[PDB]
């Protein structure tokens, strides 16, 4: 019934000044075991050529664009012998959607051949900076110069997948577990259309081939470790928790114990990571979507919010209580009664923020009626919690905004139930000095001493790079939405 | 002293009052005698603590001390249990922090109990269930192998072996990590037998984060072997990571590149390093062409010197006459910093028929980092050739340096200017070089024109004090009259750099008139740089001059309508004690 | 003026050329010594004649070290900023305490205006909250700072001819006597004649228009044209506006932006600019590039965001 949020391609937010434009951003050094010889004339046709010569024919077309030719360091180089490959990719394209029975066992080795030699390759060195100065999401994008030719060979690959005549165990053989491997390493790329195409390929692989599915979880997480606790840095993390999305809506309802410690050990330790904003939407959909699964989870999961909640970094606590209110949405009771102070402990604290942002948006809890549905049933020891926070700042604040979003939340609290209660000035002024008992025997152990809304968000005024911009938009998406994958 | 009072403090509901509670945790420890915290203290660590991450950061911090505060370096191995903990904690910075500290303690442990408390402690982590664990395992087998029995040590090379094979990518890269600094404590046919092929397979993993990592554990393994059997066990697994497909390993060649020529020995140099060099140079990545050109110094500073002048000139001396015309900017910046030091290599004729044109198409260059990289090498070649040749071939190509368009080239010009003029005499720098030094007075760009004024301190110690009077003092006095006021304390800020080294009569006669006349200056700036010069240039004229012509001219600057005219004159009354 | 209170303020100059902070007690009482120097200043501060012109300086501390090294060091060289001082930069903290800390010692000397990212709320969208945050621990400095931006002076007027301010023009404001009527100790207002002060631009559209950046107007050659001849002013100098070559002119040389943050965010490539005006009032534009960074760029684990 739900499908996870596609990812977008640009991610920036480019109002700012448009009139100042970039150089294209190109790419500086080319590839590695690239040929020597690439001459190429055109073949004939495959839909002109008899019923009997066709699968030789079609092997030595893709016998053909396995060459690799040179679009970084000179750009028009051999386009005579360009254009044969890419009259001849296109070729083959259509030739895979239209006619049926196509596909012998003879064609599998040489599509997985093809693909392994044009796409499977060593990334160049990222174009951007890194550092702790640098927004993570006002980073841009590199497009690959070879996207005339690596397109065509993702839209054949592709084709070739959701061919009704695909026999996954003919191709099991030939897309193993180095042929997996090699393409998760491709999803660090710079360029979003490629990641687009990737995320298509390996929802395909992963619905299909029932023997790699273990793999694929496991060398999905391998990512995750690294980029959780290495290198902070990985440009494909929107699109594999995608189609782990995907693979989560499909699981089986006697949840295994597999996966819940990926909830708990990989999805949980994400949101802690400093370019969370990229990749949020797609996470707080894995994580709900858990939660949905198993409802018994919901006490693990937000006293893991909780544990890495952020504090020297606003933005992201905007998205901590953005996703805490879709796990509330979603809670039971039961399971309410059972972490609320914990959790109002922490909304206390963001009420009352200095920061106009954090503290508009926990107030804008008191307008959700299903979390003030629970709150009415526990009002004995929820509201203890909550009306210091909100009338020790009722007047205290810069913003005449929160002025009226907290009074409006306080005479929610008096309706709800007559606890009207001035016990705040006694249980403040003896805990003044409460913590100055414990803080003269905290002395008391040196006496033993002994042997020694335009502007309500961050915009980028960075100058737009409008031939890369155009050209992601001019990018058609391989499918709008991952559909589930059942487990077996 | 009370356990159930302080129990309470560190397992209180605030975050911050643990933090400092737990920070101070030696202090405590003070307070309890040395037996009573191995029985609560201690088990308190080890049973009831985990938190926030923050929390467990500051423990493991402070356990790495606790040698003393336990009883001594024979119960040192009640620390264990807490640590080990620590050292399987999601968080990097704390299991970083607790394998740290767990390195700290080893080395107070007997060589008896290191085999029954530190070891079984080791075999622990290395089979965890979680990587976290395993990874912490790898830097624990380095100090505790040369101290332990040989029937324990060989199972610390099984142990060490299944970490270098693990299944995840994140302990085989935390292994290949400390290859190298374990192999460095292993006898040598140890080496020859065990850490060979495990250093082996770790160089054809199928992940080249992996692979790059046995790239630098080459360099410790390399030179802990004798030169007979390098060629048979380290030198084609060398030759395959410098062919490899990753740039990323190839990158870690090119810059381990002159440790490994210290290590192999010179004459595998010549025959396979040399090649391996020609071919990085002319790599397909631009990243790993300037990781190479970093190197091309100090790769034939090194060479075996019967055949150094030969292999430069027949095979490095063609590979870096087309770096200097590469595309990418790094790679021209990199080599343009070290092409000047092997100068003295070829020789003073080498120099002028090969590397005198390279050095001239760089001095030209279109960037700004090529321009003063080459620059700021100009005196090793100033040794090599004479200074007939310098002044030559390279002489038009610094006066054209010295009106560049970027003011940081410039000023690595006036920093070159007294080491050049020292040597060219003064005969030859008032006729061709002496307008390029006071043009730089006058530079729009102040930093240029507080060099051009220390550079007068350093050019009149060169030709002394009448020099100075017959040629500079009345170019430097004539800008007194300037109508830009940053041109006019320019005259004060050269005044007080030539006092001090044209003595007290050229200052009191021909300097000390010049600063008493701008005293009634319009702008305010001026004003008081004129009472900070005479502060400055004060204690070089006599007592005479100091009450007669410097004290009526600093009390009626005190008088005066700007704030910091009348702080700065009254502050140089003080310090000239004429108060 | 008290000599034993200047030695330390100094000291925090010295100690701040070194890019280190200063502690939590120094700041607030440096910004309640600079708040009793800013409020018996006017709307339009009167600046002497030889005084060099600056604009957005973002936190990038290192070029504003890199400005000091082209326009001359502080009580040398008379100095003008025009406001936005404390965001898009990794070291917005010590660039705003260096450039009160001035204004504090040197009153005469430098002149710093009010930008549109010295209010309370601009701050808090950008890294400038979040600065305080993870260089005090706390958001008391965050206060004592965006406290005393009220009392920063909106406008500039060097010589009598020159007028220096952060954004622009209004259609509320015809006159230079209407900016000394304004009320400018409050927080930066959404509307009306002092948010446009700091929040338009010039553009070439004639006559006011809607102000893409949501706050604030757009004034064409015809209205700077005609609010240079009612007050008596041949330049109208600006900011607020990244420009590639460091200074642009617009509106038939009427009005001039002055960009002095050379790559801006770390990300822009552009050159930087300040305005040298002489004695006699002809001004001269250096442009300068960044610093060169140097230190060691190793793989630091950064300290995780839920660390206080
Ligand atoms: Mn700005
Ligand atoms: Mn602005």
């Amino acid at each position: 019934n739900s499908t996870p949020p596609p990812t977008q391609l640009s991610k920036i937010k480019y109002s700012g000044g448009p009139q100042i434009v970039k150089k294209e951003r190109r790419q500086s050094s080319s590839r590695f075991n690239l040929s020597k010889n690439r001459e190429l004339q055109k073949l004939p046709a495959l839909k002109d050529s008899p019923t009997q010569e066709r699968e030789e024919l079609f092997i030595q077309k893709l016998r053909q664009c396995c060459v690799l030719f040179d679009f970084v360091s000179d750009p028009l180089s051999d386009l005579k012998f360009k254009e044969v490959k890419r009259a001849g990719l296109n070729e083959m394209v259509e030739y895979i959607t239209h006619s049926r029975d196509v596909v012998t066992e003879a064609i599998y080795p040489e599509a997985v051949t093809m693909f392994s030699v044009n796409l499977f390759r060593t990334l160049p060195p990222s174009s951007n900076p890194t550092g702790a100065e640098f927004d993570p999401k006002e980073d841009e994008p590199t497009l690959e110069a070879a996207w005339p030719h690596l397109q065509l060979v993702y839209e054949f690959f592709l084709r070739f997948l959701e061919s009704p005549d695909f026999q996954p165990n003919i191709a099991k053989k030939y897309i193993d577990q180095k042929f997996v491997l090699a393409l998760l390493d491709l999803f660090d790329s710079e360029d979003p259309r490629e990641r687009d195409f990737l995320k298509t390929i390996l929802h395909r692989i992963y619905g299909k081939f029932l023997g790699l599915r273990a793999y694929i979880r496991r060398q999905i997480n391998h990512i995750f470790y690294r980029f959780i606790y290495e290198t902070e840095h990985h440009n494909g993390i929107a699109e594999l928790l995608e189609i782990l999305g995907s693979i989560i809506n499909g699981f089986a309802l006697p949840l295994k114990e597999e996966h819940k410690m990926f909830l708990i050990r990989v999805l949980l330790p994400l949101h802690k990571v400093k370019s969370l904003s990229v990749y949020h939407p797609q996470l707080a959909y894995c994580v709900v979507q858990f939660l949905e699964k198993e409802s018994s989870l919901t006490e693990p999961v937000i006293v893991g919010l909780l544990k890495f909640w952020p504090k020297t970094h606003s933005p992201k606590e905007v998205m901590f209580l953005n996703e805490l209110e879709e796990i509330l949405d979603v809670i039971e009771p039961s399971e309410f009664s059972k972490v609320m102070e914990p959790l109002f402990r922490q909304l206390a604290k963001c009420v009352s923020s200095p920061h106009f942002q954090v503290a508009e948006r926990a107030l804008y809890y008191w307008n959700n009626e299903y979390i003030m549905s629970l709150i009415s049933d526990n009002a004995a020891r929820v509201l203890p919690i909550m009306f210091p926070a909100l009338y020790r700042n009722s007047k205290s604040h810069w913003n005449k905004t929160i002025h009226g979003l907290i009074y409006n939340a306080l005479k929610l609290f008096m309706e709800m139930n007559q606890k009207l209660f001035d016990d705040c000035t006694q249980q403040y002024k003896a805990e003044k000095q409460k913590g100055r008992f414990r803080m003269k025997e905290r002395e008391e152990m040196w006496q033993k001493i002994e042997e020694l809304k335009v502007l309500l968000r961050r915009k980028s005024e960075l100058p737009q790079d409008v031939y890369t911009i155009k050209a992601l938009e001019a990018h058609k998406r391989a499918e709008e939405f991952l559909t589930a994958s059942q487990e077996a | 002293y009370p356990i159930a009072v302080l129990i309470d403090e560190l397992r209180n509901e605030d975050v911050q009052l643990r933090l400092n509670s737990i920070k101070k945790l030696s202090t405590i420890a003070l307070a309890l005698g040395v037996e009573r915290t191995r029985s609560e203290l201690l088990p308190f660590l080890t049973d009831t603590i985990y938190d926030e991450d923050e929390v467990l950061l500051a423990l493991a911090e402070q356990l790495g001390t606790f040698t003393t505060l336990v009883g001594g370096p024979e119960y040192v191995h009640c620390l264990l249990p807490p640590l080990e903990s620590l050292a399987t904690v999601e968080e990097t910075v704390v299991r970083d922090k607790a394998v740290e500290s767990l390195r700290a303690i080893s080395h107070e442990h007997s060589p008896s109990d290191l085999e029954a408390h530190f070891v079984p402690l080791v075999k622990r982590l290395a089979g965890g269930d979680w990587f976290t664990s395993r990874t912490s395992a790898c830097g624990l087998f380095s100090v505790c192998y040369p101290r332990v029995s040989s029937a324990v040590k060989a199972e610390l090379r099984q142990y060490f072996r299944n970490l270098c094979s693990d299944d995840t990518p994140m302990v085989r890269r935390a292994a290949a990590s400390k290859l190298g600094e374990f192999a460095k404590v292993l006898e040598l046919d140890n080496v020859k037998s065990e850490i060979i092929p495990m250093f082996s397979n770790l160089a054809s993993d199928e992940q080249d984060s992996v692979r790059l990592l046995a790239v630098e554990a080459c360099v410790n393994i390399a030179q802990l072997l004798p030169q007979e059997d390098l060629e048979a066990l380290v030198m084609p697994t060398l030759r395959q990571a410098a062919e490899d497909k990753s740039w990323r390993v190839r990158y870690m060649v090119a810059d381990k590149f002159t440790e490994l020529q210290k290590a192999v020995g010179p004459e595998i140099t010549k025959t396979d390093l040399v090649p391996a060099f020609q071919n990085l140079m002319k790599d397909c990545e631009a990243e790993v062409r300037a990781a190479a050109s970093h190197k091309v110094k100090e790769f034939c500073e090194n060479l075996s010197a019967d055949c150094r002048e030969n292999v430069i000139m027949s095979q490095i001396l063609p590979c870096i006459k087309e770096l200097v015309s590469d595309a990418n900017q790094h790679v021209k910046s990199a080599l343009a910093s070290v092409i000047m030091g092997l100068s003295p290599i070829l020789g003073k004729d080498n120099t002028i028929e090969h590397l005198l044109p390279l050095f001239l198409a760089q001095l030209k260059d279109e960037c700004p980092e090529v321009r003063l990289n080459i620059i700021s090498n100009l005196d090793c070649v100033n040794e090599v050739i004479g200074i007939r040749q310098l002044s030559q071939s390279l002489l038009p190509a610094i006066v054209e340096l010295a009106e560049d368009a970027k003011w940081r080239v410039r000023l690595a010009i006036i920093e070159y200017m007294p080491l050049l003029a020292g040597q060219l005499g003064v005969e030859f720098f008032d006729e061709k070089l002496n307008s390029l030094c006071m043009a730089w007075l006058v530079d729009h760009v102040y930093a240029i024109r507080e060099a051009a004024t220390s550079n007068l301190k350093k050019l009149v110690e060169k030709f002394g004090k009448e020099w100075a009077h017959a040629t500079i003092i009345p170019k430097v006095l004539a800008m007194s009259g300037d109508p830009n006021y940053l041109h006019r304390m320019t005259t004060l800020f050269c005044i007080n750099v030539l006092s001090e080294v044209c003595g007290q009569d050229i200052t009191t006669k021909h300097m000390l008139p010049t600063v008493l006349r701008m005293a009634g200056d319009p702008v305010a700036n001026v004003r008081f740089n004129v009472a900070k010069s005479l502060q400055k240039i004060g204690p070089i004229l006599d007592n005479s001059t100091l009450q007669s012509e410097v004290k009526p001219i600093l009390e009626k600057l005190t008088q005066d309508q700007d704030v910091d005219v009348k702080y700065f004159a009254q502050e140089a009354l003080t310090v000239l004690s004429l108060a | 003026d008290e000599k034993v209170f200047t030695k330390e303020l100094d000291q925090w100059i010295e100690q701040l050329n070194e890019c280190k902070q200063l502690s939590e007690s120094q700041v607030k009482s440096l910004c309640e010594k600079a708040k009793e120097i800013l409020t018996k200043e006017s709307n339009v501060q009167e600046v002497r004649c030889p005084v060099t012109v600056c604009g957005d300086v973002h936190g990038q501390f290192h070029d504003l070290m890199e400005l000091f090294r082209i326009g001359g060091k502080s009580p040398d060289t008379n100095y003008l900023f025009m406001g936005d001082y404390v965001d898009r930069g990794y070291y917005s903290v010590e660039t705003v305490t260096l450039l009160v800390a001035l204004k504090v010692r040197y009153r005469e000397r430098i002149t710093i205006l009010r930008g549109n990212h010295e209010s309370r709320q601009i701050t808090q969208v950008y890294g400038f909250y979040d600065e305080c945050l993870r260089k005090y621990g706390n958001a008391n400095v965050w206060k004592y700072f965006t406290d005393l931006f009220d009392y920063l002076p909106l406008t500039a007027l060097v010589d009598g001819q020159i007028f220096c301010l952060h954004g622009g023009l209004s259609p509320s404001i015809d006159t230079l006597d209407h900016i000394r009527a304004l009320d400018r100790l409050q927080e930066v207002p959404h509307e009306g004649p002092m948010c446009d002060l700091l929040w338009s631009d010039p553009d070439d559209r004639g006559g006011w228009g809607i102000s893409p950046r949501g706050a604030g107007y757009t004034f064409g050659q015809d209205i700077s044209e005609t609010f240079n001849h009612a007050n008596g002013l041949t330049l109208v100098s600006r900011a607020h506006q990244l420009v590639m070559e460091g200074y642009n002119w617009c509106h038939d040389r009427n009005v001039v932006t002055i960009f002095s943050a050379p790559n801006y965010c770390y990300r822009c490539g552009n050159q930087a600019a300040i305005m040298e005006l002489d004695d006699t009032l002809k001004y001269s534009f250096l442009q300068f590039d960044p610093a060169p960074r140097r230190g060691e760029p190793h793989v630091t684990r950064r300290t995780p965001d839920y660390f206080l």
